[PDB]
């Protein structure tokens, strides 16, 4: 939630 | 006694951190060069910590429980700890010899005087030296380590955290690993407080991570700075 980037390493 | 989950527990951390961390630096070669002028340094060092930021998420997906944890709670804990685990894992590149990060060649060997054409002042620098000086004389064994930084990343009390409870058992699962660690497998007199003073490195890292957020807003308010961030460091230490 703001972060696409952070979440998208978290995937 | 070290019980089989808490061996497998060791076992899989220490595999973590030897898929994250390469200890020849050779993906150092891709990062905006660095030049030894105001801020020649943060263009290479912003890349260094982006770099960084990416091998600790990699490393934190890998923590027992970690992956439980809610795509928010994730993400808050990623984004408090990332510096901390940085100024952690960092340690194994320091060098108490000459007081500075050597990283394979003269290119990538790190100092205060670095840093400081990164845009900081001896109010960040003397501290983190210190830190690192400290945290290089516990001489950590690798399982010490890599669970240090497994604990430090799984804190319940860092901001914007939602089930603390489910953090701080993750968490606990991984002190009393380390405690039991130390108990059985660190010889005296190296062992001698050695939890006490691996957690006392903990909160070390918090008010540097405090200092280092102010630095990073005074930076964050000159956008020609901002500019040579990365969009994982902005991102994930805000703008
Ligand atoms: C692969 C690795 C590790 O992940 C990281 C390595 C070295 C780490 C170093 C040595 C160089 C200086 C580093 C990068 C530090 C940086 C400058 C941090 C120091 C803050 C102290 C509380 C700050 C980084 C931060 O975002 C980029 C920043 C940068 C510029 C600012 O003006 C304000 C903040 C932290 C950790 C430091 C090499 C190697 O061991």
């Amino acid at each position: 939630k703001n972060h696409p980037m952070l979440m998208n390493l978290l995937k | 006694k070290l019980s089989e989950e808490q061996q497998h527990i060791i076992a899989i951390l220490l595999d973590a951190h030897h898929k994250t961390y390469d200890p020849t630096y050779a993906d150092f070669r891709d990062f905006r060069p660095p030049v030894r002028s105001p801020l020649s340094m943060l263009p290479h060092l912003a890349d260094l910590v982006s770099y960084s930021i990416q091998k600790v998420i990699g490393f934190a997906k890998m923590i027992p429980g970690f992956r439980d944890l809610t795509s928010d709670d994730q993400i808050v804990l990623l984004k408090s700890s990332a510096i901390e685990v940085i100024m952690l894992r960092s340690n194994q590149s320091f060098t108490m010899d000459d007081m500075s990060w050597d990283c394979g060649s003269q290119d990538y060997k790190y100092d205060v005087t670095d840093v400081s054409k990164a845009g900081h002042t001896l109010e960040l620098i003397e501290p983190l030296i210190k830190f690192q000086v400290g945290l290089k004389k516990l001489n950590l064994h690798e399982e010490e380590h890599v669970l240090l930084m497994a604990i430090c990343i799984v804190s319940p009390d860092r901001p914007g955290v939602q089930d603390a409870k489910l953090v701080e058992a993750i968490q606990d699962r991984l002190s009393n690993t380390l405690q039991t660690y130390i108990r059985c497998r660190h010889p005296p007199p190296g062992s001698h407080q050695l939890y006490a003073k691996m957690i006392q490195k903990l909160a070390d890292l918090r008010s540097l991570n405090e200092e280092h957020s102010k630095q990073y807003r005074s930076l964050s308010f000159q956008p020609e700075n901002s500019m040579k961030l990365t969009p994982l460091v902005l991102e994930v230490f805000g703008n």
